[PDB]
């Protein structure tokens, strides 16, 4: 029975949020968890990782992310 | 203010541990159990018990090691689990 998810972390400084989620789920529900854990929309925030703005579409797999590696969310101009 | 509350080990022997929390949650999926030795970065290991349970025994532990003990409470969403506010403890074996 592998063993399909791996661990994210996000963090926007203060709130910090652990995730197990698969290579192959789009990220919108991971940025959709954390925005809605602060009360706020997935809109709201900008997720970043490898320079990069991660969109609600894109998966693990299609950033190459790694098990624990580490999100930044911060306020304003998602998505 | 970190949740499970009430992380404990309740019974110990040199080389086991038997820690419970307050499980009063339905909504957990699991809890997820992580323990190294304090501080070091050696390997921190891991299981899970579902929801439901407020026990865990860890063995395989060697005397006069202090351990670092963290217990994640997950929950789902669509297809994914979130956790926040871990507990740990730290417990001289």
């Amino acid at each position: 029975k592998p063993e399909t998810h791996i661990n994210l972390k996000v963090s926007d400084g203060s709130s910090e949020i652990f995730f197990k989620i698969k290579k192959t789920t789009p990220l919108r529900r991971l940025m959709e968890a954390f925005a809605k854990r602060q009360g706020k929309e997935m809109d709201s925030l900008r997720f970043l990782y490898d320079g990069i703005r991660i969109q609600a579409d894109q998966t693990p797999e299609d950033l190459d992310m790694e098990d624990n590696d580490i999100i930044e969310a911060h306020r304003e101009q998602i998505g | 203010s970190s949740v499970p509350t009430k992380l404990e080990v309740v019974a110990a022997t040199p080389t086991s541990l038997l820690i419970s929390w307050d499980a009063s949650s339905s909504s957990v999926s699991y809890y997820r159990i992580t323990y190294g030795e304090t501080g070091g970065n050696s390997p921190v290991q891991e299981f899970t018990v579902p929801g439901s349970s407020s026990t865990a025994t860890i063995s395989g532990l060697s005397p006069g090691v202090d351990y670092t003990i963290t217990v994640y409470a997950y929950y789902s969403y669509y297809d994914l689990y979130y956790s926040y506010s871990p507990s740990s403890i730290n417990y001289r074996t």
